[PDB]
RNA sequence: AUGGUUUGGCACCUCGAUGUCGGCUCGUCGCAUCCUGGGGCUGGAGCAGGUCCCAAGGGUUGGGCUGUUCGCCCAUUAAAGC
RNA sequence: GUGCAGUCGCGAAGACAACCAGGAGGUUGGCUUAGAAGCAGCCACCCUUGAAAGAGUGCGUAAUAGCUCACUGGUCAAGUGA
C-alpha cells in the first residue's frame, strides 16, 4: 500500500470532487492506460489491488506505472462516539481523481492482454473508467 | 498410425509403446523383434516408427529414417536436446553432419532434395534449441 | 444453472441470447448454463 | 581445496589454486592464473570483470591450461519469476521437486516491473544441459526473461 | 520528399467568444486561430470531420491549405486543444507558413521491431522536437529495436534523420530504454 | 485474401501457362497431404501440381491463349503443369488416378483442343 | 448495493406521563424457506448430499440450567426457520 | 434489445453462412514426467510438396489412434462481419 513518508498537515479537508482534470489527462509514460470518467477518492487499497490484478493477469514482461499517489488523508472518528470532541485521526489515504486523469499506465506487447489486465484493474476500482492509448 | 520414436533395446514400458499401440489394436511382442531384425544392419535407431496395420491385424511397417532432432543430438556428442535457441547457441553443428542427416532422410522424408531437407531440419533444430550451420 | 447479474460466456461454445426478457447463456456443457437474475 | 580443483599446473605438481569469486572460471574456457599475493593462485577467466586490474600486475602471473575433468563446479544462477499470490510462487518448489539447488543470487521485490521478481538460484553448470532445466523451470506462462547470471 | 498540403474550407468567425465557440462545436465546426508572421490573426471555423480526418491521416504536424473566403492560405497545425473526455477537438492554433520557412515542430517518434525475448522496450519520449521546412515535415520518425540487447539507451541523436530535417533537441534526450 | 492477390494469381496462371506447355487439370477428391506430397516430389521433378480456381482461371484464360473454355472448372480444380511435356507426369497422375479413383483427370489445353478420348488419355498413359 | 433486525449518530413528536426486559395468552404479516413440494448444475454411480432457482399452502415438539432473550445440553422430530 | 450517426475488414474476380471433398511429413521441433507428440505441463514457436495446414483448432485421448477442425477447392447466392 502506498503512503507518504510525511505530510505537513495530517488532518485535511476533503478534496474537492469537482472539475475535469487539467493534468495527467494523457499517457506520457506507457502505451495503454486507465482514464477516469467519474470523481472519486481512490485509496491505497484500490491502487494496490488494481496494480496486483494487472501484475497477475500478465506476468514478467511489460511495465506498469501509477500516475497517482494517495497523499491526501481522510480521517475517521472512532465508532460508538458522539459528534464533536475534535476531528478524527487519519485512517485512509486517497488521491482525488477527477475525470480525465490517467491513473494507471502500462506497456505490454499484446493489446489483448493489456486491455484485459486494465479491465481487471478497473473492476477493482470504484469508478467508471476507460482504456486510452498513447497514440490517440 | 501410432507415431512413436520407439527406443533402443528395452522391456516395453507402458506410456510410449505398448498400450500406445494397444489402443489402436496392434500386438505387443512381435513388433520389437520384427523391428530389431531390420535395425540389425542399421544398428542404432530411435526412428519415429509409425506403427501401421493390415486388414486382419498384421504388423505392416516401412522402417523410416532416424529422427532429425535425435540424430543431431547423437552427432553433437552430448545426448541432450536443449530448448532455448536464438539466444544461446550451444555448439555449431557442421555442414557434413547436416548433409549426412539430409542423405539418410532423403529416403523417408517429405523433402525435395539435400538442401530442402537441410532447411527442414534447420527449422526442426530452430524450434528445438540447437545450432544448425 | 447459474443465476447471476453477470452472465457471460465461459468458453467458445457458450452462446448468449435474450429469451423471455432474460439474458441466457447456453452451451453443450450444461455447467456453462446461465441466466440473468 | 587441493583435492579436486587445481590439478592442471604445467610446471610441477602441488597446488594452492583457488577459484576467486569473479566469473566462475570452472568451465573449460580460456583462463589464466594470478599468484595471489598471500593466498595462492587466484584462477581467473579471459572475460573476467576485474581482469584489467590484475593484468596491471603483469609480472605475478603464470601459464595455466585447466582441463581437470574429474572435479566440481563453481555454479551459476538464472533470472526467473514468481507471482506471490497463492499460485506460481510454489511453482518454485514444484520445479525444485525435480532438481536440488543451492542459493546463489536470490532477491524478492514486487513494487518493481510487472512481476514479483524472485531471481532464481540454480545448480547447473553444464554447456549442453541448460535449456532443459530452463524448460522445467518455465511453468508460469509469462517466461520472457531467461538468460543466466554471470 | 514533400507532403500534399491538405485542403480545407475555413469560414471566418463572426461572433467570437465561448458561446459562439460552443454553438460552432455543436454545429460540428472547430474554432481555430490562424496566426504567425501574418501578424493579424484570423479567427476561423473549420469542419471537425474533415479536419480530424486530415490530422489522423497525416498526423498532428500537418501542412494544410485553407480556402479562406476564396483565398487559399498555407498553414501548419501548431497546437490543438482537445478535450480529455470527449477527445473532440476544441480548438486549433494554426501557423501561417510559406515555401522555405524552416519551421520548428514536435514530430511523432515511433518505435518498431522487436528485441531479444529477454528484455523490454520503454518509450520515454512520445515525440521529438525538430526543425524542418514546412512542406517536408515527416508524418513520423521511426526507430528500430531489432537486435538490441539490454542497456541500449537509444537517444535522439541516434535517430535516422531525413534530409533537411535538423534536430533542435539535444542528443542526450533519451527516447527508448531497453531493459530486462 | 485480396482482389490484388486475385489479379496476382490470374497473372501467375497466365504467365506460367505461357511458360510451361502441358496443363493437366484435375478434380481432386480422396487426397491426403502426407501421400500427395510424397508422390509429387517423386513424379514432379519437372512439373508442379496445385490448385486452380473456377473464375480466376477463367480470367487468366481470357487473358491467355486458352481463351474459350469458360465451363470446365465447375468443380474442384487441382491443375498440374509440366514445363516439358506431360508424359511422365501424365502417366504419374494416371496411376494415381487408377489407384485412388476419387481424383478425376478433367483434361488439359495441350494445343487448341480441351479433352477427348483420342489424344489426352493415350499421350498420358503411353 | 439491498434491508433497516444490531451497536450507534441526529435529537424531529411525546417529560400538564408514549409503562421497561423476559415469559403467558392471542395472533397477524414478509420471505431472505427449517420441513414438506417442484426443478437446474454437480468433482450427482446409488443411498445421502452440496450449490442455485421457484415456492410462504400448512406445519415448525417437550424438557434441564439461567430473570433471562440468546445460548449450551437432554431426548425426539419430517422439521425443530429467520 | 432496438433506432440513428458513423468507422474499419471483406465482398458477384462469388464474400460470411450452409452443403460436398481434402485438411500432413520432417515431427516427439525439444525439456518434463515411465511419456510429450495437432492437444498433464512448459521453451522456442521452423522449414518443406503444396492450394492449406496452426509449433497445430479443440475433442478423444494413459501417451497415440479415430473425431472433426483453422485452412484449401467447389454448389447456389449479396451483402456480411468487427
Amino acid at each position: 500500500m502506498l503512503i507518504p513518508r510525511k505530510v505537513k498537515h495530517r488532518k485535511q479537508h476533503h478534496p474537492e470532487q469537482r472539475g475535469i482534470a487539467s493534468g495527467g489527462t494523457s499517457v506520457s509514460f506507457g502505451d495503454y492506460g486507465i482514464q477516469a470518467l467519474e470523481h472519486a477518492y481512490i485509496t491505497n487499497r484500490q491502487i494496490e489491488s488494481a496494480r496486483i490484478a494487472i501484475n497477475r493477469h500478465i506476468k514478467r514482461g511489460g511495465k506498469v506505472w501509477i500516475n497517482i499517489f494517495p497523499d491526501r488523508p481522510l480521517t475517521k472518528k472512532p465508532a460508538e462516539t458522539r459528534m464533536g470532541s475534535g476531528k478524527g485521526s487519519p485512517e485512509w489515504w486517497v488521491a482525488n481523481v477527477k475525470p480525465g486523469r490517467v491513473l494507471f499506465e502500462l506497456s505490454y506487447p499484446d493489446e489483448k492482454t493489456a486491455r484485459d489486465a486494465l479491465t481487471r484493474a478497473i473492476h477493482k476500482l470504484p469508478i467508471k473508467a476507460r482504456i486510452v492509448t498513447r497514440e490517440e | 498410425l501410432i507415431k512413436l520414436q520407439i527406443q533402443a533395446g528395452q522391456a516395453n514400458p507402458a506410456p510410449p509403446v505398448g498400450p500406445a499401440l494397444g489402443q489402436h489394436g496392434v500386438n505387443i511382442m512381435e513388433f520389437c523383434k520384427a523391428y530389431n531384425a531390420a535395425t540389425e544392419s542399421q544398428r542404432g535407431n530411435v526412428i519415429p516408427v509409425e506403427i501401421t496395420v493390415y486388414e486382419d491385424r498384421s504388423f505392416t511397417f516401412a522402417l523410416k529414417t532416424p529422427p532429425a532432432a535425435k540424430l543431431l543430438l547423437k552427432a553433437a556428442g552430448v545426448q541432450k536436446g536443449s530448448g532455448e535457441p536464438h539466444k544461446t547457441k550451444v555448439a555449431k553443428v557442421t555442414w557434413d553432419q547436416v548433409r549426412e542427416i539430409a542423405e539418410t532422410k532423403k529416403a523417408d522424408l517429405n523433402a525435395n532434395d539435400i538442401d530442402a531437407a537441410a532447411k527442414i531440419i534447420a527449422g526442426t533444430a530452430r524450434s528445438m534449441g540447437i545450432t544448425v550451420e | 444453472m447459474k443465476v447471476n447479474p453477470s452472465v457471460k460466456p465461459i468458453c467458445d461454445k457458450c452462446r448468449v441470447i435474450r429469451r423471455h426478457g432474460r439474458v441466457m447463456v447456453i452451451c453443450s456443457d450444461p455447467r456453462h448454463k446461465q441466466r440473468q437474475g | 581445496s587441493n583435492d579436486d580443483t587445481g590439478v592442471a599446473v604445467p610446471g610441477a605438481p602441488g597446488v594452492l589454486t583457488k577459484l576467486a569469486k569473479c566469473c566462475t572460471p570452472v568451465p573449460g574456457d580460456t583462463i589464466m592464473g594470478f599468484v595471489t599475493r598471500g593466498g595462492g593462485v587466484s584462477v581467473h577467466r579471459t572475460d573476467c570483470t576485474n581482469a584489467e586490474s590484475l593484468q596491471q600486475q603483469s609480472e605475478r602471473i603464470i601459464e595455466v591450461n585447466w582441463a581437470p575433468s574429474p572435479s566440481s563446479v563453481f555454479l551459476v544462477a538464472i533470472q526467473v519469476e514468481a507471482l506471490d499470490r497463492h499460485r506460481l510462487l510454489s511453482d518454485v518448489t514444484r520445479v525444485l521437486a525435480d532438481e536440488k539447488v543451492n542459493i546463489l543470487s536470490a532477491s524478492v521485490t514486487t513494487s518493481n516491473d510487472r512481476v514479483a521478481i524472485s531471481r532464481f538460484t540454480f545448480e547447473m553448470g553444464d554447456p549442453k544441459h541448460l535449456g532443459h532445466l530452463l524448460s522445467v523451470v518455465r511453468n508460469v506462462e509469462g517466461v520472457y526473461d531467461v538468460y543466466r547470471v554471470t | 520528399t514533400a507532403n500534399i498540403p491538405n485542403k480545407l474550407t475555413a469560414n471566418v468567425r463572426t461572433r467570437t467568444g465561448k458561446g459562439a465557440s460552443r454553438q460552432a462545436r455543436r454545429d460540428g465546426k472547430v474554432p481555430a486561430v490562424l496566426y504567425g508572421h501574418g501578424t493579424d490573426p484570423q479567427h476561423l471555423e473549420l469542419n471537425a470531420r474533415d479536419f480530424a480526418a486530415v490530422l489522423r491521416s497525416h498526423g498532428t504536424n500537418a501542412i494544410l491549405t485553407l480556402d479562406i473566403e476564396g483565398t487559399e492560405q498555407l498553414a501548419l497545425t501548431k497546437a490543438l486543444d482537445v478535450h480529455p473526455i470527449r477527445r473532440n477537438i476544441q480548438h486549433a492554433d494554426l501557423l501561417v507558413v510559406q515555401r522555405g520557412e524552416k519551421v520548428t515542430v514536435e514530430v511523432t517518434v515511433l518505435v518498431e521491431g522487436d528485441a531479444t525475448p529477454g528484455t523490454l522496450v520503454t518509450q520515454d519520449a512520445n515525440t521529438i522536437e525538430i526543425e524542418a521546412e514546412a512542406l517536408s515535415i515527416p508524418e513520423q520518425l521511426t526507430v528500430s529495436v531489432e537486435g538490441v540487447e539490454a542497456g541500449t539507451q537509444i537517444t535522439a541523436g541516434q535517430i535516422s534523420l531525413p534530409e533537411g530535417v535538423n534536430l533542435i533537441s539535444d542528443p542526450e534526450l533519451l527516447v527508448v530504454n531497453v531493459v530486462e | 485474401m485480396a482482389k490484388a492477390d486475385k489479379a496476382t494469381a490470374v497473372a501467375d496462371i497466365a504467365e506460367q501457362f505461357k511458360a510451361s506447355t502441358a496443363t493437366v487439370v484435375t478434380e481432386y477428391r480422396g487426397l491426403t497431404v502426407a501421400n500427395l506430397a510424397e508422390l509429387r516430389r517423386a513424379l514432379g521433378d519437372s512439373a508442379t501440381y496445385t490448385v486452380a480456381k473456377n473464375t480466376l482461371v477463367k480470367r487468366a484464360a481470357s487473358e491467355a491463349g486458352i481463351e474459350g473454355l469458360d465451363e470446365l472448372f465447375a468443380g474442384p480444380t487441382a491443375i498440374a503443369f509440366v514445363k516439358g511435356e506431360a508424359v511422365d507426369a501424365a502417366k504419374a497422375i494416371k496411376k494415381f488416378a487408377k489407384d485412388n479413383k476419387a481424383l478425376v483427370i478433367k483434361g488439359g489445353y495441350m494445343d487448341g483442343k480441351a479433352l477427348s478420348v483420342a489424344d489426352v488419355e493415350k499421350i498420358a498413359d503411353l
